[PDB]
């Protein structure tokens, strides 16, 4: 009898931290929903305006801090931007490193869709001036919004988040990376849902930025800027199933160290000194995809089949030491050395960046096996790797988020936009470190890593025919990305 | 949703898929201006296709007549030019030279080139095609041929079951769409141009058109998204195949050397009056693909091949009557 007034008030708390765990990766319509191809989560919805914004100056303002300091500024800062995401009727989707997304119309449409991502937008400028005034720190915000029609959902198995993709999407964030610190930086499209109420002035994306390596002006597309305006056993089933599903998508957000740091602190925040990164993105996605036939619905299910199958990876004893980060569009974030809180015995203190490496090779090895099931199309898989201290740490209080910071994600994300298709691009120190393990590495060159200059890169698979004779890349100019991929976040502006 | 079958066209290029989704059109289904247009652009394209071809055949072909030789440089001249208006000259000129002796020759090896299928349903129709009143017949329509880019849809009901058709494009280029189909589909119905063992692609011009559709099929069947997808092998263009197997110019084994050995099995059901010829050829491209299914056909799904000429409405008729049962047979099974 007491032991069946215990489980059901324990059983209303687990529910209460299912809700919680859902509520963190699921807006609250789909949460409330909630409660041969692999099941897939995507609909189709117009008139979705979708935000980007990033942290000017995030370099600067996270140098010379510990873990504790700066995970607890991101968190100040990403909480002023959720109070303001629940003030202006947006809904955010995620944070990447110091980047901020959000869509307005998606998924419950808004008439005034556009005007909630405006208000939004400016009001994390004037919110990021209040954060600098509060903590002494000089950063902006670079926002970029564009208004169109989106595929909203959730990809892949493990660590999924609702997210949405689509060129519009990626058109956004081409706003976003085009436009000015502390300024909206609009699509055409989005001006024709705006009035004259705002302060709008010429986006001069020419102007400001010089070349347009997307195309010629944005293929003929304008923009601008804004600055303003019985029972006992039933009852234990019962519970042991809410507890199954209450710590399951627990994991789906955390790795399991930091929910064991979170059960005491309501914050989580660790500085590792050696961790790996790898960033693994699908180059010709864009190749494959197309809006002819439901909108590119059907297109991102193979994608779906395509990570949830790197989702399958996890599940091998052999990567149970690497923590999938995020996925982001047809780019995943994978991570290894976190879960290392206690140097065990007999293992070399590098193993992490051997298990993460083959990770990276058997994530090659699935997308072969993918292509074997395509029909006269090969998607390609671009990788980088990279090694280094990081900070590692949980943002938000209500909706949990695991995240990851530093020149280490910074670096791989670069070997992984600079790197080449179907290959593993590795840094100088992470080459260092493989090739004592038995990896033999190709020299492709140097390329520009902010903070290095030209830094040595190398290229996994020797490829035996031909040589790989060194590139030297030294391009600085803005990397503009025409797609949302892994580089959100991990270029740190001026 | 749940009640309704879909059925998604696969094959290589120029197999008969959109000939079959005419086909349901007709049977359980400003305009005419365009499928006017695309019968003279067909037109146009088998004539200027004969007339190039004529020189560039190992070894090339003479002119019957050399007074034609100037019709030919018209053809030449206007092969190019897009938007023709198609004057009376050209029509006669095309005439002509289809009278030609020389023109039919160069046609009668038209498996050394890139030629459409309906070259000489056109141009034994010309004098009728070039009049300005002339109206295209349901035949006219069936045999036009429009290269398919991207998925279309066709809804149709027989019998108050409803049918989604969805067609694809049978070149490589637009294979990769087809997986935007493979979910949740109730039948996959492969049309392989059976009469094509003597034809090259032409996405290279030197993968048998036969084989090319093998190596599609074994792709399909052996598919990771289609394992328990019954695939319905429609054995098209069994007229051409007859016409080409009772010729004797392109015989089957020159292009697939196991068909000397091959002999027709016992369980055939040749149309009657049927040449034991033509019954052994097709029975053996059937037995082409029934390889490939069966060798991987671990009880999931199965192939049901059915000989079909899509131009022919009542044999199409036919064959679509016996798949019925099939079709909502395995979307129980689903
Ligand atoms: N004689 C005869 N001709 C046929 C038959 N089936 C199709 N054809 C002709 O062959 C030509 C090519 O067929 P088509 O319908 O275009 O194949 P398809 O697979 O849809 O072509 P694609 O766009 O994917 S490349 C058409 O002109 C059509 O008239 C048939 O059974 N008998
Ligand atoms: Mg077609």
């Amino acid at each position: 009898v007491g032991q069946s007034i215990m489980h059901g008030k324990d059983l209303e708390v687990e529910k209460a931290l299912k809700e919680r765990m859902i509520h963190s990766v699921m807006p609250r319509i789909i949460a409330d929903d909630l409660m041969a191809f692999r099941p897939f989560k995507m609909q189709q919805i117009e008139e979705v305006s979708i935000l980007f914004a990033d942290i000017v100056g995030f370099t600067k303002m996270s140098a010379n801090k510990s873990a504790h300091a700066l995970v607890g500024l991101l968190n100040d800062l990403f909480g002023r931007f959720d109070r303001l995401c629940e003030e202006t009727k947006c809904e955010k989707i995620s944070t990447l490193g110091d980047c901020y997304y959000c869509v307005a119309g998606c998924p419950e449409p808004r008439a005034d869709h556009a005007y909630c991502c405006i208000e939004m937008g400016l009001g994390m400028i004037k919110a990021i001036e209040q954060f600098c005034q509060e903590k002494k720190e000089m950063v902006n915000m670079r926002v970029g919004v564009h208004t169109g029609t989106v595929l909203c959902g959730i990809l892949g198995m493990r660590r999924f988040k609702f997210d949405v993709w689509s060129n519009d999407v990626n058109l956004a964030n081409l706003m976003e990376q085009l436009g000015v610190a502390g300024k909206v930086h609009i699509s055409e499209a989005t001006a024709k849902y705006l009035d004259d109420r705002y302060e709008m002035e010429d986006g001069k994306v020419i102007e400001r930025l010089g070349q347009s390596v997307v195309a010629d002006q944005l293929k003929g597309l304008k923009t601008y800027l804004i600055s303003g305006q019985v029972e006992a056993d039933l009852h234990r089933t019962k519970i042991q199933s809410m507890r199954d599903q209450a710590d399951w998508l627990l994991r789906n957000i955390i790795p399991y160290h930091v929910a064991e740091q979170l059960k005491v602190s309501q914050t989580y925040s660790k500085n590792h000194d050696s961790g790996g990164v790898i960033f693994a993105s699908i180059v010709n996605f864009s190749e494959f995809y197309e809006e002819n036939y439901e909108g590119g619905k059907e297109c991102y299910r193979v994608l779906n089949e395509l990570i949830g199958d790197f989702d399958e990876l996890l599940s091998k004893p052999d990567y149970s030491s690497i923590e999938k980060i995020k996925t982001i569009g047809a780019t995943y974030m994978a991570a290894s050395g976190l879960n290392t809180a206690q140097a065990q015995d007999g293992s070399h203190p590098q193993e992490h960046l051997q298990i993460l490496f083959e990770f990276a090779k058997e994530m090659m090895r699935v997308v072969d096996d993918f292509n074997n099931n395509m029909l006269w199309f090969n998607f390609k898989l671009r990788v980088g790797f990279n090694h280094g201290p990081l900070t590692a740490g949980v943002i938000g209080t209500t909706k949990l988020l695991y995240d990851i910071w530093g020149d280490t994600v910074n670096i791989a994300s670069r070997m992984d936009t600079t790197g080449v298709e179907c290959r593993i691009q590795v840094s100088e120190e992470s080459y260092r470190v493989l090739s004592k393990m038995g990896y033999d590495f190709d020299y492709r060159g140097t390329v520009n890593v902010k903070g290095k200059g030209q830094m040595k890169t190398y290229l996994y698979p020797k490829c035996t025919d031909h040589r790989v004779i060194p590139q030297h890349q030294l391009s600085i100019s803005p990397d503009i990305r025409v797609q949302v991929d892994g580089s959100i976040g991990r270029s740190p502006t001026d | 949703y749940r009640a309704t079958h879909r059925l998604l066209l696969l094959g290589a290029g120029e197999s008969g898929k959109s000939t079959i989704v005419k086909q349901m059109r007709i049977l359980h289904v400003g305009e005419k201006a365009t499928k006017v247009q695309d019968i003279k652009n067909n037109l146009k394209e088998a004539i200027e296709t004969i007339v190039a071809a004529m020189s560039n055949l190992v070894p090339p072909v003479e002119l019957a007549n050399p007074e034609n030789q100037f019709r030919v440089d018209y053809i030449l001249s206007v092969m190019n030019v897009p938007d023709f208006d198609f004057p009376p000259e050209f029509y006669e000129h095309a005439k002509a030279l289809w009278e030609d002796e020389g023109v039919r020759a160069c046609y009668e090896r038209s498996n050394e080139y890139q030629l459409i299928d309906c070259a000489q349903y056109f141009l034994d129709k010309i004098d009728v095609i070039k009049q300005a009143d002339y109206v295209p017949s349901d035949q006219d329509l069936l045999r036009c041929r429009v290269l398919t880019s991207g998925i279309f849809e066709t809804k149709f009901q027989v019998d108050k079951v409803n049918f989604h058709m969805f067609d694809v494009g049978g070149q490589r280029d637009e294979r990769r769409k087809w997986i935007q189909c493979f979910n949740d589909v109730t039948a996959i119905i492969f049309v392989v141009a059976s009469s094509s063992y003597n034809m090259v692609i032409r996405e290279d011009n030197q993968t048998n058109r036969l084989q090319e559709a093998l190596n599609l099929f074994k792709s399909i069947w052996n598919n990771r998204w289609l394992r328990t997808i019954s695939v319905i092998l429609f054995l098209n263009k069994q007229d051409l195949l007859a016409e080409k197997v009772l010729a004797g110019k392109s015989k089957i084994e020159d292009y697939f050397p196991e068909f000397a050995r091959y002999t027709t099995p016992e369980d055939a059901t040749p149309e009657p009056g049927e040449d034991p010829r033509v019954t052994r050829a097709k029975y053996f491209i059937r037995d082409e693909f029934l390889r490939i299914s069966t060798a991987s056909g671990d009880g999931r799904h199965y192939c049901y091949p059915h000989f079909t000429c899509a131009v022919d409405t009542e044999n199409i008729r036919r064959v679509f009557n016996d798949c019925r049962d099939i079709i909502q047979r395995m979307h129980l099974r689903q």
